[PDB]
RNA sequence: AGGACGACAUUAGACGAAUCAUCUGGAAAGAUGAAUCAAAGAAGGUAAUAAUCCUGUAGUCGAAAAUGUUGUCUCUCUUGAGUGGAUCCUGAGUACGACGGAGCACGUGAAAUUCCGUCGGAAUCUGGGAGGACCAUCUCCUAAGGCUAAAUACUCUCUAGUGACCGAUAGUGAACCAGUACCGUGAGGGAAAGGUGAAAAGCACCCCGGAAGGGGAGUGAAAUAGAACCUGAAACCGUGUGCUUACAAGUAGUCAGAGCCCGUUAAUGGGUGAUGGCGUGCCUUUUGUAGAAUGAACCGGCGAGUUACGAUUUGAUGCAAGGUUAAGCAGUAAAUGUGGAGCCGUAGCGAAAGCGAGUCUGAAUAGGGCGUUUAGUAUUUGGUCGUAGACCCGAAACCAGGUGAU
RNA sequence: UAACUUGGGAGUCAGAACAUGGGUGAUAAGGUCCGUGUUCGAAAGGGAAACAGCCCAGACCACCAGCUAAGGUCCCAAAAU
RNA sequence: GACAAUGGUAGGAGAGCGUUCUAAGGGCGUUGAAGCAUGAUCGUAAGGACAUGUGGAGCGCUUAGAAGUGAGAAUGCCGGUG
């Protein structure tokens, strides 16, 4: 491409609006405002979820719960996912990371059942579903802990 | 600056798979003498924040 | 950058003033008012266009009801004869006519009056 | 493959060239997001105005709010009084963005398969110059038979090529790393040592 | 606390390449032709637009004197380790408590951690403090004495530069003898106002006039550039005139139309208009305005949805079960390289423990809620929202510190 | 020939007359409050002298062509003395 | 080729005109730029040319980019003049 034929890509671009410049825009004088009331003043307009005055939803609704201060929550690891390492393979939280399978450990690594695992792996890891611990013992291969 | 959740209502609310947002119930702090059985017991189960209210609040919740 | 306001509004305002040639005093003088008059002429002329041709149909209607009343006949019913010999002439053209060569339009007459 | 030159004009040889690098169908863009964003990204943005509160003075009301006739007023400075301060205008600020890591390798590939495929771009073996000459260099591309607008391309900074260079209107040198798109586009042709190429072909 | 010598830098400067001709023109740098330098084609000036005419630029050189930063000598000061556990020391009206306040993102709270006033008031290495009331255990520290560079903030100022910043109603209030003139007792408020020409060559002399002013003559490319002297729009004011008008009821035009006068971007032309039809300005605001509701004497200039950072959605593009970096560092205030900390996605459900393609509820393998049975992510155009004055102008007022009893 | 769903953007929350079913008022109001329809609002054109809301009828632009609607045809003023 | 639609306030959607600046390309200009003035010119609109006079040195065009981008009204501000 030359610096005097430049072209951007169809339909990335528009032309910005532009109100208050004459009737024929269709947004000329009030600018899409409408007449009068709060909603056309400079700055008006009530806060988001306001109600004019009705008791809003999210103060007729009571709180609920608390958050656990110890709460753990595990990097997840289906079956699916293990099927990418070579039969024989001993899979670990740094093989995980290293692969690119799991980028945050979280509280650590915990395997988990979904879809079909087709090799036979010594899979280590923090936790496992029943589903997972049975489904890579079944193909041969061994979990621990 | 950054926009600031509505604390209130993300200690009234959690948002689901689909990204809706469930909520618990009104009417379930007191004058339980004055609600039948069966009005208490289906005021138990919590139910979503309605279409026409997520129009009104969703930004209040954009990081929840 | 800065946009200064430039040449731009003299030229706009320009036209709209020579467009206003020949109005009476301020009007072909002070844009705002040559302005409003120019958009009055646009209106007026809008209407008068389709003014005309009723004007002008009813200027060709009283000629030739003038022309059938020296044949002892009247617009309406020589129209009808017309119509009834089957006769497509329209009123411009019979007016026309009327004026310009009588004895064409006698014999258009007597075809009505055949006719009816 | 393309041929590699001596400065007199003859071949001194041949070079293999990847295709995934000079070879590519140009993404034109990709290719104009990357030329847009540098010239963004040239941009001092140092403008400004002085709005209602920034204009000196206006402290008091000009006048009583009722009872004189005039259009009622807060003060001197306001927007619509000659000498006031006005609404919104410049206001210093970077006009700097980023592109994704790929797109931005994709754009640098697209510019150079451009030139390879516009026969803009000449392999030399070697700038073999001891000391600066504007002279000698200007005789070496009329020589090489290059256009107005060329990029020399040297695998580092080469003092002598850059000092030769510098002064001919049209002729831009760079480096292997300082390689830009907006400097490939503007170029009509690119003349590049073989280990230019090389690290070129290394590094994308 | 000094001293000697040296280096570098700042405060003046010096050298510094290369073009001639013709044409137009008042003038050449323009055009044309033919050359030349370039580590110099930054820039300004010169009678129009100059790499080669000037000032310069790249590059190189330079300091009597003062100042600054530094190096080496000198000078000054100065011991450094281990073993032992008998005794001794290791910051007191302190720590801490109660009451009243304050500060901690934390509003007294279950309120740790920290300060102030008032009152009370420890222990001593087998000691003391902390790990968000509190106790135990464990772990980490060792208060109630002091000092300490750098990375960080800012710019009245100086030097060298930069700008998809302004260009005389703009940009500083101030391009100009401006914080002036002017206003006020005072604090304080606070303007307007740039342009002859390349060169002053700034009009010798004659004529009307008291002068002002003018007509010639002359200077100049131009005076029709003659002193607020480049250009010179509009409102407004005059002189002349082609058509027209003194029986007519007019939002002033429009459509029809003779007569008369012209002759163009040459088009089934231009100016005027006897007479006929039709016809109550514009804006705002209204159920509805010719409205006797609002606004504008006229003309000109100026005068109102912006930008930053977040959110969301749509379009675009790259990559894709992945996507992407932030600060930082390097770079030319760039692109860009590097940087994987972090962020989003790849799994949900539950208040939570937790379980997991399921989970919660439930005594239930029941029923029901939310889920599973692919697509995301980064940047960016557009739309909208949030925080900001947030489209512009306008109160009456509130608070703070000053100035006034002429 | 529409309808529904989801998502981006709105404006509107002073309504009027007319006809008709009703309340109220006095089988008063160009009154007031509901139901139903139309028109105005946001609709120019023709008729009702003039006359938002009545009657006819919904203007993409041009024509010195034709047929009609409401309403009209002695003159103003087109068409039947 | 056919035949269907095209009144419209708030308002939504689309396509465009013109202004200043920037980038690149390609041009114009003392044999006269911009500005101004006049004309019977062209385009569906915003608007675009051409000729002549004035003027005396700067300015178009193409593609893309960016905005202090368009005024008739605010008892608007400043100036000039009725
Ligand atoms: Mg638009
Ligand atoms: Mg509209
Ligand atoms: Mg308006
Ligand atoms: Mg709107
Ligand atoms: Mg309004
Ligand atoms: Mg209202
Ligand atoms: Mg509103
Ligand atoms: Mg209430
Ligand atoms: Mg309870
Ligand atoms: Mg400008
Ligand atoms: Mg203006
Ligand atoms: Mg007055
Ligand atoms: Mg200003
Ligand atoms: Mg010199
Ligand atoms: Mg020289
Ligand atoms: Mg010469
Ligand atoms: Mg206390
Ligand atoms: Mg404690
Ligand atoms: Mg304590
Ligand atoms: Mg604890
Ligand atoms: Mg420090
Ligand atoms: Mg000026
Ligand atoms: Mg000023
Ligand atoms: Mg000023
Ligand atoms: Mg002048
Ligand atoms: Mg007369
Ligand atoms: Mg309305
Ligand atoms: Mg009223
Ligand atoms: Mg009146
Ligand atoms: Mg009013
Ligand atoms: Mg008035
Ligand atoms: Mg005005
Ligand atoms: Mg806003
Ligand atoms: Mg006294
Ligand atoms: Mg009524
Ligand atoms: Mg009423
Ligand atoms: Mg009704
Ligand atoms: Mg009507
Ligand atoms: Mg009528
Ligand atoms: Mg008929
Ligand atoms: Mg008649
Ligand atoms: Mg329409
Ligand atoms: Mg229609
Ligand atoms: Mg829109
Ligand atoms: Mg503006």
């Amino acid at each position: 491409m030359k610096l005097h034929e430049l072209k951007p890509a169809e339909g990335s671009r528009k032309e910005r609006n532009r109100v208050g410049r004459g009737v024929a825009t269709g947004n000329g004088k009030t600018s899409g405002r409408g007449h009068k009331g709060q909603k056309a003043r400079s700055g008006g307009g009530v806060r988001p979820g306001f109600e004019g005055g009705q008791l809003p939803l999210f103060r007729r609704l009571p709180k609920r719960g608390f958050t656990n201060i110890n709460r753990k929550e595990y990097a997840i690891v289906n079956l699916d996912q293990l099927n990418k390492f070579e039969d024989g393979t001993e899979v670990t939280p740094a093989l995980l990371v290293e692969s690119g399978v799991v980028k945050n450990e979280k509280s650590g690594i915990k395997i988990l059942g979904n879809g079909s695992l087709d090799k036979k792996l010594t899979v280590k890891a923090h936790k496992f579903s029943a589903s997972a611990a049975e489904a890579i013992d079944a193909k041969g291969g061994a979990h621990e802990v | 600056p950054k926009m600031k959740t509505h604390r209130g209502a993300a200690k009234r609310v959690k948002r689901t798979a689909s990204g809706q947002l469930k909520r618990s119930r009104a009417f379930t702090s007191h004058l339980f003498a004055n609600k039948s059985t069966k009005q208490k017991r289906q005021l138990r189960k919590a139910r979503l924040v309605s279409k026409s209210d997520m129009k009104r609040v969703k930004q209040l919740l954009a990081y929840k | 950058p800065r946009v200064k306001g430039g040449t731009v509004t003299r030229a706009r305002r320009k036209k709209t003033i020579k467009l206003a040639k020949g109005y009476f005093g301020s009007k072909h003088t002070l844009y705002k008012v040559a302005k409003q008059q120019v958009m009055k002429s646009g209106q007026y002329a809008f209407r008068d266009r389709r003014q005309r041709k009723r004007d002008f149909r009813k200027l060709w209607i009283t000629r030739i009801n003038a022309a059938a009343r020296q044949h002892e006949m009247s617009y309406s019913r020589l129209m009808n004869g017309l119509k009834k010999a089957g006769i497509d002439i329209n009123r411009k053209m019979l007016s026309e006519i009327a004026i310009s060569d009588e004895k064409a339009f006698a014999q258009l007459v007597t075809k009505a009056k055949d006719a009816l | 493959n393309y041929d590699v030159l001596k400065l007199d004009g003859t071949k001194s040889g041949s070079i293999e060239l990847s295709d995934a690098v000079f070879g590519i169908e140009p993404n034109n863009s990709v290719l104009f997001e990357a030329i847009n964003l540098q010239r963004a990204s040239l941009r001092q943005g140092t403008h400004a105005v002085k709005n209602r509160s920034a204009v000196s003075g206006g402290g008091r009301k000009p006048w009583k709010q009722k009872g004189t006739g005039r259009a009622r007023q807060g003060t001197i400075r306001a927007p619509q009084w000659r000498g006031g301060g006005i609404v919104f205008g410049p206001t210093p600020r970077s006009y700097a963005y980023k592109m994704p890591k790929k797109m931005r390798r994709l754009a640098l590939r697209s510019a150079l398969s451009f030139k390879a495929q516009e026969n803009g771009l000449t392999v030399v073996d070697a700038f073999n110059f001891e000391a600066p000459k504007t002279k000698e260099f200007k005789n070496v591309l009329s020589t090489l038979e290059q256009p107005k607008k060329v990029l020399v391309v040297t695998e580092n900074e080469d003092v002598n090529v850059e000092l030769s260079a510098r002064n001919i209107p049209g002729v831009q040198v760079t480096t292997a790393q300082g390689l830009n798109v907006l400097d490939i586009t503007n170029a009509d042709s690119l003349v590049i040592t073989e280990a230019a190429a090389k690290k070129v072909e290394e590094v994308l």
